[PDB]
RNA sequence: UCCCCCGUGCCCAUAGCGGCGUGGAACCACCCGUUCCCAUUCCGAACACGGAAGUGAAACGCGCCAGCGCCGAUGGUACUGGGCGGGCGACCGCCUGGGAGAGUAGGUCGGUGCGGGGG
RNA sequence: AGAGCGCAAGGGUAGAAGGGGGCCUGACUGCGAGGCCUGCAAGCCGAGCAGGGGCGAAAGCCGGGCCUAGUGAACCGGUGGU
RNA sequence: CCACCAGCCUACCAAACCCUGUCAAACUCCGAAGGGUCCCAGGUGGAGCCUGGGAGUGAGGGCGCGAGCGAUAACGUCCGCGU
RNA sequence: CGCGGGGUGGAGCAGCCUGGUAGCUCGUCGGGCUCAUAACCCGAAGGUCGUCGGUUCAAAUCCGGCCCCCGCAACCA
C-alpha cells in the first residue's frame, strides 16, 4: 500500500516523509538518491502541546523555518499510508505556510 | 498418454545422460549403441523374458517409448509424415540400462537377459548390481 | 428505542429494537 | 458504425467511432476546436 | 497440410548496452513486457519501449526481487 | 446506547469465570466475541430483485443494521448463475448491536423454535468460532406472521478471540448457549 | 565514540516460514469514546477525529533454536572457441584454451546508510 | 501468484496493468528534439514547446484501451468547410 | 453380508499426495563454450569512410559442421557458419 | 489417399447455419368398438444425439483427431 511513495520518488526531489502516531507526528525532508534527510521537525520530540489538528499546522511550519534556512522549495508531500485529511492536511497545510 | 502430435527426430549425440546405475533388481541388461528401440522390440523382449521364466520372479523396464515415430505412405513430398506407423520408439544412448530382473537364480537371469538381448538391434550388455550405489 | 418482550410466562424481558410492543409467546424461561 | 463529430454554432468535424445498438443512443462528448476553443459536439 | 505459417520478426531486445552513449530521446530497449524497468533518465512508452531522457551514459542495473533496470548516468 | 444485560453477563460473571478453567496471565487472552455476521442463501429469488427487498427490510429489523447485499463471483448455468447479477444479504453486527441481538437470540428466538432441543456442539470450525442455520425467521421478535410472505431461514456466524474452540466452547455456554452437548 | 527505540532508504531469502523467550520508563501498538472533520455497496473492521484508564494478549521490536525454505564449495565430469587423428555409418579418440548442471562438505534465522527521541 | 488482465499465443504483471468508487472526455488542436526498424515506400517509440482543458491538496498524470493482429499506395468519384 | 444403511476383506482399475527411476523442438530452478555491441590500444592494408561514372549477378555445386523434411535412404531436398 | 455430405427414441426423417427447451410419421404399450382380428377412437412410454478431446456460465448445435456410411475424382505421356 506504500504505493504512494513510489509514485512520489518518481517525480522530482525532496520527499517530505510524514510519519504520524497515535499522540505523534513527525516529517522529514529526504533527497533520496542518496537516502539522507535535510529537515526534520518533529513533534513529540519538540516539545509542542496537545490538540493534533491544532499541532500539527503547527510542526508544519517548523519545517517552513528550517527548511528555508537552508535552501528548499519541492513541496514533494509524501502522504504516507494515511490518507490527506486529518493531521496530515493539517501538517501539510501547515508547512504550506511558507 | 497424452503430450501433442508429431515430433522432430533430432540426434543421437554422445550417450551423455545414456548411461546409468542399477536401481531395482540384482540383474540388468544395458545398451551400447546408440537406438530408437520400438514399442514392439521392447515388448517382444519383455514377454520373450517372462515366456522363459514362467510364474517367475519380477522384470521392470526403465525405458519408455514416447517418441512418435513417423513415415509417408509410399509417396512422393508434401506435408510432415501422418506417421506412426512403427508409432513410438524410445531414445537410448549406449550406457541406459533397460531392463532388471529379480527373484531369479543367476543362470535364470542369464538366459532371460540373454535373450531379450537378441530381440534387440543393438549390442547389449549384462551386468550384476556391482556395488556402486547412492 | 427501548421495548418490553411479554415472554408468554412473566419474565417481561427488556431491550432495544424496533417496535416496544411484543407478544413473545413462551422463551429460555420455559 | 463510422462517425465524425459536428461542432455547435459552427461545422467543425473530428475523427471519431460510436458504436449504434449498443449503449449509446446520443452522443455529444467534448473536443477543442481550432477556432474558438472548447465546445460540444453533436454525432451527426 | 493446413500449417504453412508465421508473422513477421519484429527485431526487439536490448537496443544500447551498457557504457554506450547516447543523445536524449534515442531508444534503449524494445521488448514484449517489462523484461526491463525504466529507472532514472528513462521514459517508457505504450509499447513498453524504454528512451533516454537526456544526453548521458546507458547502465543496467539488476536489483534481485525488483527486476532489472536501465539507468543514463548524464554529463556534459 | 452502551449498556444492556448479556453486556454485563460476561464481565461480571463469565470473565472471570473463563480465568477458572484457564487462568490466564493476562487481561487480553481471556476470549472475547467481537463479530456476529448473518447471510441469506437467497439464490432462490435471485430472479427478481422483486422479492428481496423485503428479506432485506425484514434482516434490518432483526438486527437493526441495514443489511448489504452480496453478488455472485462465478457463473453457473447449472443453476441460472452468471456475473453478479444473482444475489445474497450480509449483515456485520458488532458493538452494542451485537450484544443486543444475542439476547433476544438466546432468550427468545431459540426456545420459540420449532421442536427445539439443543445447539449443534460440532459445529466448532478448529478454530473458536460458531455457526449455524435457522430454517424459519418469524422465531425473532419484531416478526408478525401477516408480514412474512414467504419462509426465508438463514444462518449466522460468530467469532471470539479464542485460539482453540475448547476454551471457545465454554465462553458460549456461559453466555447462553443451550448446546444439544 | 556506546546502548534502546521511531521514521526512512540501500542489497534482494544467508533478510523467509515456523517453534521458545524477552521488552512498555521512552517510543509503538492495541486500547476509551464516536460530539466535531471524515468514513461503511452493512458495521468506527477499515478510513477519521477527540483522547484518559488498562495492557504488552494481538501487532511490531530484540534474542535464541537448523524441522521446512534459502544460500552452497572443493574435486571430477558433460559440453565446447581453436587445432588434429581413426571407421559403412548411427559414431568415436587426442592436443590446446574455456568449463557447467546435478550431487557431496558446509553456511544462514541477516548485514548497513541518513535524520530524530531517549540513559 | 498457479487468478485476473475483452478475444490466439507469448512476454509482462498484485510495489497493478487486476476488482470497486467520485468527478470526468486528453478516443484534444498546432507541432516534434532524438531514435527503432528499413532496398523503396511504409510501420513503430518519443521527451518537450504553445493553445485551451480534465482529475488531484499537491508532486503530477491524460495526444484512448498491459503489449504485440483487427488491414489497403495511387488513381477516379461523394459529402462538409475556408 | 444385506438391506433402515451400515461393516470388513480386496495378489482388480485408479485421482491427489510421497519415495525410487526417467522423457520433452513448441517444458526450464539452472546454464557453458561462444557470439553481439560499445570504450581504450595494436593494426598503412589492392584496409576503411563520403560524393559520383560504369557494371555484371539475381539457375549455383560439392565438402565440413549445426537443424527441418525424408526412411538417423538418395550425387535427395531446405536453411545456418565456413570453405 | 483427394475434395463434399452424413451418423438424432425400434424404422425413416426434422432440429445444428443463428448454442439454452430435441420435433414429425410409423411401430411398441395400456384402454376402448367387434362374436373375434384389422381398420378406427382414447392414453402412455421410449433417444449415450457415432467416438475421443477442445471452447463456453452452458454443446445435438462451435473447433479438432478417429471409426463408419454416401457421392464425386483418380487425368497427360
Ligand atoms: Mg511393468
Ligand atoms: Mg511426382
Ligand atoms: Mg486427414
Ligand atoms: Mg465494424
Ligand atoms: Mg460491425
Ligand atoms: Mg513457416
Ligand atoms: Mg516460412
Ligand atoms: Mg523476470
Ligand atoms: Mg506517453
Ligand atoms: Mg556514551
Ligand atoms: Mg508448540
Ligand atoms: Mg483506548
Ligand atoms: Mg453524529
Ligand atoms: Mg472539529
Ligand atoms: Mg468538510
Ligand atoms: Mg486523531
Ligand atoms: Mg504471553
Ligand atoms: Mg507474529
Ligand atoms: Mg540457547
Ligand atoms: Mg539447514
Ligand atoms: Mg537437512
Ligand atoms: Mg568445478
Ligand atoms: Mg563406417
Ligand atoms: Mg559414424
Ligand atoms: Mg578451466
Ligand atoms: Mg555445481
Ligand atoms: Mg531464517
Ligand atoms: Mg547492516
Ligand atoms: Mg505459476
Ligand atoms: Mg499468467
Ligand atoms: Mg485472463
Ligand atoms: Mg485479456
Ligand atoms: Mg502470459
Ligand atoms: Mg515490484
Ligand atoms: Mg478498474
Ligand atoms: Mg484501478
Ligand atoms: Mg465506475
Ligand atoms: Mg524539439
Ligand atoms: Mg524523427
Ligand atoms: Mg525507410
Ligand atoms: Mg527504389
Ligand atoms: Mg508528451
Ligand atoms: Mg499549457
Ligand atoms: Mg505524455
Ligand atoms: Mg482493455
Ligand atoms: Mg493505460
Ligand atoms: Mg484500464
Ligand atoms: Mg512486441
Ligand atoms: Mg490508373
Ligand atoms: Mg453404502
Ligand atoms: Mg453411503
Ligand atoms: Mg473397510
Ligand atoms: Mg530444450
Ligand atoms: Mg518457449
Ligand atoms: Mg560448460
Ligand atoms: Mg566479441
Ligand atoms: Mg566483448
Ligand atoms: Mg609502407
Ligand atoms: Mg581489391
Ligand atoms: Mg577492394
Ligand atoms: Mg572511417
Ligand atoms: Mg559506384
Ligand atoms: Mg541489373
Ligand atoms: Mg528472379
Ligand atoms: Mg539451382
Ligand atoms: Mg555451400
Ligand atoms: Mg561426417
Ligand atoms: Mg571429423
Ligand atoms: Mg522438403
Ligand atoms: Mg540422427
Ligand atoms: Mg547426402
Ligand atoms: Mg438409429
Ligand atoms: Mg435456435
Ligand atoms: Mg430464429
Ligand atoms: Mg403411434
Ligand atoms: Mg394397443
Ligand atoms: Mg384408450
Ligand atoms: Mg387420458
Ligand atoms: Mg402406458
Ligand atoms: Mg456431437
Ligand atoms: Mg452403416
Ligand atoms: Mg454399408
Ligand atoms: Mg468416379
Ligand atoms: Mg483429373
Ligand atoms: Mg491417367
Ligand atoms: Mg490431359
Ligand atoms: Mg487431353
Ligand atoms: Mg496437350
Amino acid at each position: 500500500k506504500f504505493r504512494v511513495r513510489n509514485r512520489i520518488k518518481r517525480t522530482g526531489r525532496l520527499r517530505l516523509s510524514v510519519f504520524r502516531s497515535l499522540k505523534h507526528i513527525y516529517a522529514q525532508i529526504i533527497d533520496d538518491e542518496k537516502g539522507v534527510t535535510l529537515v526534520s521537525a518533529s513533534s513529540l520530540a519538540l516539545k509542542l502541546k496537545g490538540n493534533k489538528t491544532e499541532v500539527a499546522r503547527q510542526v508544519g511550519r517548523a519545517l517552513a523555518e528550517k527548511a528555508l534556512a537552508l535552501g528548499i522549495k519541492q513541496v514533494a508531500f509524501d502522504r504516507g499510508p494515511y490518507k490527506y485529511h486529518g493531521r496530515v492536511k493539517a501538517l501539510a497545510e501547515g508547512a504550506r505556510e511558507g | 498418454r497424452m503430450k501433442y502430435r508429431k515430433q522432430q527426430r533430432g540426434r543421437l549425440k554422445g550417450a551423455t545422460k545414456g548411461g546409468d546405475y542399477v536401481a531395482f533388481g540384482d540383474f540388468g541388461l544395458v545398451a551400447l549403441e546408440p537406438a530408437w528401440i520400438t514399442a514392439q522390440q521392447i515388448e517382444a523382449a519383455r514377454v520373450a523374458m517372462v515366456r522363459h521364466f514362467r510364474r517367475g520372479g519380477k522384470i521392470f523396464i526403465r525405458i519408455f517409448p514416447d517418441k512418435p515415430y513417423t513415415k509417408k505412405p509410399l509417396e512422393v513430398r508434401m506435408g510432415k509424415g501422418k506417421g506412426n506407423v512403427e508409432g513410438y520408439v524410445a531414445v537410448v544412448k549406449p550406457g541406459r540400462v533397460m531392463f532388471e530382473v529379480a527373484g531369479v537364480t543367476e543362470e535364470q537371469a542369464m538366459e532371460a537377459l540373454r535373450i531379450a538381448g537378441h530381440k534387440l538391434p543393438i549390442k547389449t550388455k549384462i551386468v550384476r548390481r556391482d556395488a556402486y550405489d547412492e | 428505542v427501548p421495548a418490553r418482550i411479554i415472554c408468554g410466562c412473566g419474565n417481561v424481558i427488556e431491550t432495544y429494537s424496533t417496535k416496544p410492543e411484543i407478544y413473545v409467546e413462551v422463551c429460555s424461561k420455559c | 458504425l463510422l462517425l465524425e463529430c459536428t461542432e455547435c454554432k459552427r461545422r467543425n468535424y473530428a475523427t471519431e467511432k460510436n458504436k449504434r445498438n449498443t449503449p449509446n443512443k446520443l452522443e455529444l462528448r467534448k473536443y477543442c476546436p481550432w477556432c474558438r476553443k472548447h465546445t460540444v459536439h453533436r454525432e451527426v | 497440410t493446413k500449417n504453412g505459417r508465421d508473422s513477421q520478426a519484429k527485431r526487439l531486445g536490448v537496443k544500447r548496452y551498457e557504457g554506450q552513449v547516447v543523445r536524449a530521446g534515442n531508444i534503449l530497449v524494445r521488448q514484449r513486457g517489462t523484461r526491463f524497468k525504466p529507472g532514472k533518465n528513462v521514459g517508457m512508452g505504450r509499447d513498453f519501449t524504454l528512451f533516454a531522457l537526456v544526453d548521458g551514459v546507458v547502465e543496467f542495473q539488476d536489483r534481485g526481487r525488483l527486476g532489472r533496470y536501465v539507468h543514463v548516468r548524464p554529463l556534459a | 446506547p452502551l449498556d444492556l444485560a448479556l453486556k454485563r453477563k460476561y464481565y461480571e460473571e463469565v470473565r472471570p469465570e473463563l480465568i477458572r478453567r484457564f487462568g490466564y496471565q493476562n487481561v487480553w487472552e481471556v476470549p472475547r466475541l467481537e463479530k456476529v455476521v448473518i447471510n441469506q442463501g437467497l439464490g432462490e429469488a435471485k430472479e427478481d430483485a422483486r422479492i428481496l427487498e423485503k428479506a432485506a427490510q425484514e434482516l434490518a429489523l432483526i438486527t437493526g443494521q441495514k443489511p448489504a447485499v452480496t453478488r455472485a463471483k462465478k457463473s453457473i448455468s447449472n443453476f441460472k448463475l452468471r456475473k453478479g447479477m444473482p444475489i445474497g444479504l450480509r449483515v456485520t453486527l458488532r458493538r452494542d448491536r451485537m450484544w443486543i441481538f444475542l439476547e433476544k437470540l438466546l432468550n427468545v428466538a431459540l426456545p420459540r423454535i420449532r421442536d427445539f432441543r439443543g445447539l449443534n456442539p460440532n459445529s466448532f470450525d478448529g478454530r473458536g468460532n460458531y455457526n449455524l442455520g435457522l430454517r424459519e425467521q418469524l422465531i425473532f421478535p419484531e416478526i408478525t406472521y401477516d408480514m412474512v410472505d414467504a419462509l426465508r431461514g438463514m444462518d449466522i456466524a460468530v467469532v471470539t478471540t479464542a485460539e482453540t474452540d475448547e476454551e471457545a466452547r465454554a465462553l458460549l455456554e456461559l453466555l447462553g448457549f443451550p448446546f444439544r452437548k
